RNA sequence: CGCGACCUCAGAUCAGACGUGGCGACCCGCUGAAUUUAAGCAUAUUAGUCAGCGGAGGAGAAGAAACUAACCAGGAUUCCCUCAGUAACGGCGAGUGAACAGGGAAGAGCCCAGCGCCGAAUCCCCGCCCCGCGGCGGGGCGCGGGACAUGUGGCGUACGG
RNA sequence: CAUCUAAGGCUAAAUACCGGCACGAGACCGAUAGUCAACAAGUACCGUAAGGGAAAGUUGAAAAGAACUUUGAAGAGAGAG
RNA sequence: CGCCGCAGGUGCAGAUCUUGGUGGUAGUAGCAAAUAUUCAAACGAGAACUUUGAAGGCCGAAGUGGAGAAGGGUUCCAUGU
RNA sequence: CGACUCUUAGCGGUGGAUCACUCGGCUCGUGCGUCGAUGAAGAACGCAGCUAGCUGCGAGAAUUAAUGUGAAUUGCAGGACACAUUGAUCAUCGACACUUCGAACGCACUUGCGGCCCCGGGUUCCUCCCGGGGCUACGCCUGUCUGAGCGUCGCU
């Protein structure tokens, strides 16, 4: 029964909620398990960046966020074409590629291919057979200069 | 008369032992166990009786095979091998 | 009854065999805690399941 | 004066069966002495002889089984008890060969575009 | 203190493991110190008690320098019986008094090939620790 | 089990309490009122060299 | 359609549940055909099925089955997937094409009922009270 | 008025395999109430919930757009925060009620049919020899059987080839 | 005008887990409490059956668990230990 | 256990309250359906009730007799307490 | 004077509260995440020198072997056990074994009755009796053999 001034409240507790309650006592353990898996993965991919592949520069869709730029799923096929990177070689050297994204304008397209050129210049490519370097990289550039990058590769800034 | 007099006339057993589950619920005239439903391939089990489920669930008996399975799992079910002779 | 099946007679045999007192030397075992057979059954008191 | 598994293993089937028979006639004599009073020494030999019979029978069954394993070694079809008994589900799994064989399309993809080892400078 | 996440410090769990221990680890639980002479001759401190070694009772009603030969290691009751450690009951028969082996000191060890093998095993590990911390 | 066992305190208040605790641990009257037997201690913000 | 199997049409309850006729099964007749083929051939894996004919009272389908333990299936990749234990009785869990059509799965605004994998997956997520450690 | 080939069927304690039943906390497919709330009660609510049936696995399901959007555009699925007790539904009463964008955990992509080309290039089984037994493979041989042109394999799949 | 390309198929990770195997812990309960069950507990017992379902922990450090005498047929006592 | 804080499954005369125990009632109601017992002896610590003998009675063959079915399940039979 | 009754106290009973104890629970978290026709889960019946229950086990039956350990087990008894021509006990467990029901599988069961093929015995091969062993369920895939059809054809 209502009593004096108040708010008309409509709690959603008419549906046997006590049988489906998610407690979070395993939250500190889940953070530990995720952290251990992150560390194990970084050890597995030894000199490769710990975060993963490089992601493209992407503008957020709606009118609320189109002034903001974030990281996308992968570089479009038009971007890789004019950057001179094969769409099947890109994934093996740590470039994420999104075949379903198009480029409506040349400003965002050219900004992402400059991103690919800069990454391709920063990339140290270990020879497939360490005894025989074919076209990868000089031994001086990988003797000690190859370290595991931490955080996103070339993080996207506004 | 429905009380003491009528209790004297009961001398024919409705149920007998069941060759599955060993309970005295095997209806003789219907040839069906009232606890496990024996001639049916599947064991009779209902979720409205959780107490009856835990009376006859896995673990309430011997587990002659599952005890060995739980032990053998700890070594990957190795076979055809022997400890190194002394 | 006199007429009985082999399964019934074998069931009655096991019930008969376990209807005996505990041995006296059980009571001298270490950490015994058992006083007497609490599963004793008298034919007139408690009727068998079958 | 006892019997051990290790010195039973060199013996042949005939003298293993003869030793099994002699233990069986002694066990029957011990069961006779049990029901006619007997002595505590005779009663306590019942377990000793019973374990001896189990020891002989274990060696007999082990020698027979290990011979059958040798006989069926390298044959395409084996009796089910000589086959591995891992787990019903583990016996339904794909074997090691077919778990690892690839299509030619998958083989070219691995040959043409192998995953490279790389590092990214800061 | 204890840092091993797989070793328990729970009182109920420890008492359960103690009182339900199989007899082959009840042997290690029922260990006794060696005398100062034996602790010098062999570089060991403790030793599991044995059916034929000689001890002194150092605590309780039967304290003293009397050397008694152990006559029974009753692992079920966690006690040992010693030669002269006994009392008369009502009818006048002697009965051994059970004593925890941690309350005795071994003065002569019943030696065989296994005892010497264990004694050198314990001594070598102690020497390794001494030269690790040296 | 969903009893709300945990409380969240503002970071500014948790930082405040550390500052108060540190400041109080520099006064001999407050430390002795905890009962810490600091009578022959040479100086109460007691600092030792890095060799420790 | 599916006649409600109650004695004498009595559905003891409120009038909104009095319906006996004009009721419809949630799965298609093609999905029922695959289920009947799969149950009979419990040693085979249902792959798909298609329509071959119908009359007033009957619909006819042909169900493709695969023997998971034939060597022509085991030794061939691109069909080794059907031999995995997770794929036994697809037709009884709505994993075939006909069975999946009745689950409301899809992408976009028309299929919000099944975000999370299924209707019950969505319902559990939407009806579970998340009680964090710090509220 | 016989002998063959095929098609469609049948039998076998034929050779070799496979399924059944259990558990079922979590997962998938169905079926599915009423108590209760509405201060009565029928729609509504309880609730796509309890009970019922079937099927799995160490996870399951989902999943690489017949998508979101309307922007300077994003880009498989799943999970968390938020959107949001909101848009909306509702005897518009009691009550019910998502999604997109945004931030994160994780991050991975692909394969056929078809259209075509390549002397069916393809596959299973049984024997023989050899290397090994371990989840039974390799190599070679068989004018040895069978499958298969009513279509096997290689290339190739919308990102075009 | 925008956007995708249905009616064929596979796919790890992040996610779930009141059953199971093995562990660790607790501002929890302390034998009418906490599981029904600290114990020969899903036992005894009840019901034709589906099913229902308990009560019940503590000598002492050590049995050293009262030898022996005496009254009584014994239970039970008086001494003694 | 005191003091400063913290946290509750935190205070009992009632609920025809729950479980357990114990009173008065009270040495009370009662041990009254189907005619019935008596003498002697034995064993035995002990005899209205056991056993033997002697009487007097009852069931009166549709039995209080002799055997079975169902059901019970060792109750059968010896010996001992 | 007593008896009886009441009150209070001492002692003794009856009763099992309180307190102290705790090899039990409850809750949370972690890592694994494994049954079955090669017969599961479950049930029944058996198995110890003295053993009813619980526990363990399966006619090799409170356990065999192997490995580790290294002198016990124990309520009583008995007997081993040079602990080196190897070893009590316990643990582990990879060898072997694992009765009857049970998806339960020759047919059937509140009972019981078959059939086929080998082996042994009475026979002294011929098929009758006794015993032993191996088979004999349903569905289904690939292949095989034997077939059916006034199904479509070919040759004659
Ligand atoms: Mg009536
Ligand atoms: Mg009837
Ligand atoms: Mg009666
Ligand atoms: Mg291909
Ligand atoms: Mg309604
Ligand atoms: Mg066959
Ligand atoms: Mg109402
Ligand atoms: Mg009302
Ligand atoms: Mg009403
Ligand atoms: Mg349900
Ligand atoms: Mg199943
Ligand atoms: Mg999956
Ligand atoms: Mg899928
Ligand atoms: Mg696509
Ligand atoms: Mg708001
Ligand atoms: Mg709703
Ligand atoms: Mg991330
Ligand atoms: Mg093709
Ligand atoms: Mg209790
Ligand atoms: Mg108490
Ligand atoms: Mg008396
Ligand atoms: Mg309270
Ligand atoms: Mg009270
Ligand atoms: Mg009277
Ligand atoms: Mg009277
Ligand atoms: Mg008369
Ligand atoms: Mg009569
Ligand atoms: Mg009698
Ligand atoms: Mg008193
Ligand atoms: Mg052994
Ligand atoms: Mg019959
Ligand atoms: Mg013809
Ligand atoms: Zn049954």
């Amino acid at each position: 029964a209502p009593s004096r001034n108040g708010m008309v409240l409509k709690p959603h507790f008419h549906k046997d909620w006590q049988r489906r309650v998610a407690t979070w006592f395993n939250q500190p353990a889940r953070k530990i398990r995720r952290r251990k898996a992150r560390q194990a993965k970084a050890r597995r991919i030894a000199p490769r960046p710990a975060s993963g592949p490089i992601r493209p520069i992407v503008r957020c869709p709606t009118v609320r966020y189109h002034t903001k730029v974030r990281a996308g799923r992968g570089f479009s096929l038009e971007e890789l074409r004019v950057a001179g990177i094969h769409k099947k070689v890109a994934r093996t050297i740590g470039i994420s590629v999104d075949p379903r994204r198009r480029n409506k304008s040349t400003e965002s397209l050219q900004a992402n291919v400059q991103r690919l050129k800069e990454y391709r210049s920063k990339l140290i490519l270990f020879p497939r057979k360490p005894s025989a370097p074919k076209k990868g990289d000089s031994s001086a550039e990988e003797l000690k200069l190859a370290t595991q990058l931490t955080g996103p590769v070339m993080p996207v800034r506004n | 008369t429905k009380g003491t007099s009528s209790f004297g006339k009961r001398r024919n057993k409705t149920h007998t032992l069941c060759r599955r589950c060993g309970s005295k619920a095997y209806h003789l005239q219907k040839s069906t166990c009232g606890k496990c439903g024996y001639p049916a391939k599947r064991k009779r089990k209902y979720n409205w009786s959780a107490k009856a489920k835990r009376r006859n669930t896995t673990g309430t008996g011997r587990m002659r095979h599952l005890k060995i399975v739980y032990r053998r799992f700890r070594h990957g079910f190795r076979e055809g091998t022997t400890p190194k002779p002394k | 009854s006199s007429h009985k099946t082999f399964r019934i007679k074998r069931f009655l045999a096991k019930k008969q065999k376990q209807n005996r007192p505990i041995p006296q030397w059980i009571r001298m075992k270490t950490g015994n805690k058992i006083r007497y057979n609490s599963k004793r059954r008298h034919w007139r008191r408690t009727k068998l399941g079958l | 004066a006892k019997i051990k598994a290790r010195d039973l293993r060199g013996k042949k089937k005939e003298e293993l069966l003869k030793q099994l028979d002699d233990l069986k006639v002694e066990l029957s004599q011990l069961r006779v002495a049990k029901v006619t009073g007997g002595a505590a020494s005779k009663l306590s030999k019942i377990r000793v002889v019973r374990k001896s019979i189990a020891r002989v029978l274990t060696v007999i069954n082990q020698t027979q089984k290990e011979n059958l394993r040798k006989f069926y070694k390298g044959k395409k079809y084996k009796p089910l008890d000589l086959r591995p008994k891992k787990t019903r589900a583990m016996r339904r799994r794909l074997n090691k060969h077919e778990e690892n064989l690839k299509t030619k399309k998958q083989q070219r993809k691995e040959r043409l575009y192998p995953l490279r080892k790389y590092a990214v400078k800061a | 203190m204890k840092f091993n996440p797989f070793v328990t410090s729970d009182r109920s769990k420890n008492r359960k493991r103690h009182f339900n221990a199989p007899s082959h680890i009840r042997r290690k639980i029922m260990s006794s110190p060696l005398s100062k002479e034996l602790r010098q001759k062999y570089n060991v401190r403790s030793m599991p008690i044995r059916k034929d070694d000689e001890v002194q009772v150092v605590r309780g009603h039967y304290k003293g320098q009397q050397i008694g030969k152990v006559v029974q290691v009753y692992r079920k009751k966690y006690v040992i019986y010693i030669e002269r450690v006994q009392r008369e009951k009502a009818n006048g028969t002697t009965v051994h008094v059970g004593i925890h082996p941690s309350k005795v000191v071994i003065t002569r060890l019943k030696l065989d090939k296994d005892r010497k093998k264990i004694l050198e095993r314990k001594a070598k590990s102690r020497q390794v620790g001494k030269e690790k911390g040296k | 089990t969903w009893r709300r066992w945990h409380r969240r305190v503002n970071t500014t208040q948790k930082r405040y309490a550390i500052c108060s605790a540190l400041a109080a641990s520099a006064l001999p009257a407050l430390v002795m009122s905890k009962g810490h037997r600091i009578e022959e201690v040479p100086e109460l913000p007691l600092v030792v060299e890095d060799k420790v | 359609g599916r006649k409600r199997p109650v004695p004498k049409g009595a559905t003891y309850g409120k009038p909104v549940h009095h319906g006996v006729n004009q009721l419809k099964f949630a799965r298609s007749l093609q999905s029922v055909a695959e289920e009947r083929a799969g149950r009979h051939c419990g040693a085979l894996r249902v792959l798909n099925s298609y329509w071959v004919g119908e009359d007033s009272t009957y619909k006819f389908f042909e169900v493709i089955l695969i023997d998971p333990f034939h060597k022509a299936i085991r030794r061939n990749p691109d069909t080794q997937w059907i031999t995995k234990p997770v794929h036994k009785h697809r037709e009884m869990r709505g994993l075939t094409s006909a069975g999946r059509k009745s689950r409301g799965l899809g992408k976009g605004h028309k299929f919000h009922h099944t975000i999370g994998g299924s209707r019950r997956a969505a319902w559990r997520r939407r009806n579970t009270l998340q009680l964090h450690r710090y509220r």
